[PDB]
């Protein structure tokens, strides 16, 4: 999966 | 609310506590109660409801993901019936996923978000407005699957809308919005393109502007700027 | 029960999913509903049982550590006055804790040790009564800690005793109730030669069964040797 | 903390 913050 | 006799203080102390001893579920709830309690949020205050429910949807969306695979594979060819179970269960994670992603855009709604008049409170809301409709459509199949795709797309615009007029290209809330928005484009909106260009003009405008910036806040904003060039190059 | 209108197969399937989707509070409360049927639990059950409430109390005691930890820091000299609220909060992860505790032991007397008469079940299920005493022993501080802790040593000694007499010395059981119990001496009763000499006697008698076994039941055995021999060095 | 199973 992407990343997100 | 079951936090309503507790002072506003202590539920932000516990939240800390909590946020120590990784109990995330309490971590949230103290933090709804402070939302509760009608007051404005501080940068830190929003900083722990945001981790609290990060955490929390988080791990439900992981386990979404492991029971959804497993239903997927119940159902290809040459798989033996093995009754409803999985797709009760799985359904039982998604309706509470649901559940915490209805607390956190209720918290937002009345009313985190109509009192946020600076950008930094105002983007960060939004901000999670996009993120918690986003989580509600990594799981959504009915009719309103396309309202909810197009309620996290607006949330997001305007966020961007107003962290492009109102804050440093090097911001980390202006950062991480975009980070998330481009996600947004690439795993819900199936626009890769639009996910890609978004991360690279992001990266491009925060590096030409890392000079300005002291040592920690250099720190801050190219953390995030290396999650931007990680989802480039799983994407190119 | 909520549980009471699922079947038990179900509730069992289900359990094995909540496992694999590390969702181990709903592993817990599948297994108590499966328990709840009142149907003696097979080998792979009662595993499914342990595991389930081994991951849970084991969150809410590294939660309490935490806690405890700081709250500890907050009674020695020189520490700022910060109010009631670790107290509170320590007090509301340890009674959490003990109604999990409670929970477990309330199926081992409800029903699952008086029907359990092959050595591989009583067994377990003593050792699982051990450790659940044990873990409200960690916590104890009040009139009944004492008993509390003669409960544990009571419902291991019993283990213990029918053990030595019905299981091989490189039994996993066997060789996991000696495991804790040795820590039970170690970190509970004040008794840290009992528990060296525990936990070596039971690993050099081990280490002369294995002779006899194939080389998956070796390798059963030999993990559960090499903790044995872990804690003899980490006490020695 | 030492090890249980
Ligand atoms: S809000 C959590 C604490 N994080 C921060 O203060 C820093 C600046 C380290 O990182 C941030 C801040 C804000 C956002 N955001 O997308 O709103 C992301 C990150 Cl990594
Ligand atoms: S019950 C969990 C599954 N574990 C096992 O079947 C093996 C044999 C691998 O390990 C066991 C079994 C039983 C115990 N015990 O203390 O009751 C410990 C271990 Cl590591
Ligand atoms: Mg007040
Ligand atoms: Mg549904
Ligand atoms: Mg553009
Ligand atoms: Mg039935
Ligand atoms: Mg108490
Ligand atoms: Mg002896």
């Amino acid at each position: 999966f992407p990343a997100t913050v | 609310g079951a936090m309503g006799s507790m002072e506003r203080a202590s539920l932000i102390q516990k939240a800390k506590l909590a946020e120590q001893a990784e109990r995330y579920e309490d971590m949230a709830a103290f933090m709804k109660g402070a939302v509760e309690k009608g007051e404005e949020l501080s940068n830190e205050e929003r900083c722990l409801l945001s981790v609290a429910y990060k955490n929390v949807v988080g791990g439900q969306r992981a386990a979404w993901r492991v029971l959804s695979s497993i239903e997927q594979k119940s159902n290809e060819e040459g798989s033996e019936e093995k009754g409803p179970e999985v797709r009760e269960y799985r359904e039982k994670v998604e309706t509470e996923l649901q559940g915490v992603c209805d607390t956190v855009l209720g918290l937002l709604d009345s009313h985190l978000i109509k009192e946020a008049g600076d950008a930094e409170s105002r983007v960060f809301y939004l901000k999670m407005k996009g993120d918690y409709y986003r989580y509600l459509a990594e799981v959504a199949t009915g009719d309103d699957k396309k309202r909810i795709i197009d309620s996290a797309r607006s949330a997001y615009q305007e966020a961007m809308d107003i962290s492009k007029k109102e804050m440093p290209p090097t911001n980390p809330i202006r950062l991480g919005l975009a980070l998330n928005f481009s996600v947004f484009h690439y795993e819900i909106a199936n626009s890769p393109e639009e996910a890609i260009s978004l991360a690279k003009t992001t990266f491009d405008e925060a590096m030409a502007d890392l000079h300005t910036l002291s040592e920690d806040s250099y720190k801050d904003s190219t953390l995030i700027m290396q999650l931007l060039r990680d989802n480039l190059t799983l994407w190119t």
